[PDB]
C-alpha cells in the first residue's frame, strides 16, 4: 500500500460541500440517467431497453491523489456494471448492453460482474482483478468500493472490504480524468462520495 | 471477448 494512500485515508473524510463539488455532473451524462434532486450524490437510470448509459463526475483530475467511494447495490448491476475513469471524450451511451467504460482508448474500467479490467477493450482483452482470480473466474463484489486515482504516478487502483487490490491501470499521467461509470440496469441508483484529495509533494 | 464470448 503506498505511503501517500495511507496519508489520504487517515484524513477526516471531506464534508458535504466538497462531496457535492465532486459529485455526478447533471450536465455531462447520457439522457437516460438523471441526478436525484433529493440526493445529488446519486444518479438514477431510466429503464431503457437495449441501452448502456454513463455519467461523469463534475471534476476532471489532472494532478494529485484522489479517492471516492462508489455505492452500487449488487442487485442493481445487471449484465454490465463498470466503474472507473474517463477523459472528457469518452462516449456516455451505447446502443445495446455493453461494458461501455473501458471499451476504447478514452476510458478505463473495472467490469464488476466479470471482475475484469478493460482499457481499449475492443483491442485488448480483460485482466482478472483481484489478482487471485483464475481465467474463467469472477468474484461477487460487495455494494461499496473505493476508487483511487493517482494523477502524478498515473495510476488507477481500488479498495474493496478495506483491502487495497493494487494498481489496476497505469499510463494516466498528463490526462484530465473524470470519475465515470456505465450502467444497464433499469432504475439502478449509484452513489459517488468523494473522500479526499492530496497534492503531490 | 464480450460477456457472450463475441472478441
Ligand atoms: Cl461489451
Amino acid at each position: 500500500r503506498p505511503a501517500r494512500l495511507d496519508q489520504l485515508l487517515d484524513m477526516p473524510a471531506a464534508g458535504l460541500a466538497v462531496q457535492l463539488r465532486h459529485a455526478w455532473n447533471p450536465e455531462d451524462r447520457s439522457l437516460n440517467v438523471f441526478v436525484k434532486d433529493d440526493d445529488r450524490l446519486t444518479f438514477h437510470r431510466h429503464p431503457v431497453a437495449q441501452s448502456t448509459d454513463g455519467i461523469r463526475g463534475k471534476v476532471g483530475h489532472a494532478r494529485g491523489l484522489h479517492a471516492w467511494q462508489i455505492n452500487w447495490p449488487a442487485r442493481q448491476r445487471g449484465t454490465h456494471a463498470v466503474v472507473g475513469v474517463a477523459t472528457a471524450r469518452a462516449p456516455l451511451h451505447s446502443v445495446g448492453y455493453t461494458a461501455l467504460v473501458g471499451s476504447d482508448a478514452e476510458s478505463w474500467g473495472w467490469d464488476l460482474g466479470r471482475s475484469r479490467l478493460y482499457h481499449d477493450g475492443k483491442n485488448q482483452p480483460g485482466v482478472a482483478y483481484p489478482a487471485f482470480l483464475g481465467p474463467d473466474e469472477a468474484f461477487a463484489l460487495p455494494d461499496s468500493l473505493l476508487v483511487v486515482l493517482d494523477m502524478d504516478e498515473g495510476t488507477l487502483s481500488f479498495i474493496v472490504d478495506g483491502q487495497y487490490l493494487g494498481v489496476a491501470f497505469r499510463g494516466l499521467k498528463g490526462k484530465k480524468l473524470y470519475p465515470v461509470v456505465s450502467a444497464v440496469w433499469g432504475h439502478c441508483e449509484v452513489t459517488m462520495r468523494y473522500i479526499n484529495g492530496l497534492d503531490p509533494e | 471477448w464480450d460477456i457472450n464470448n463475441n472478441x
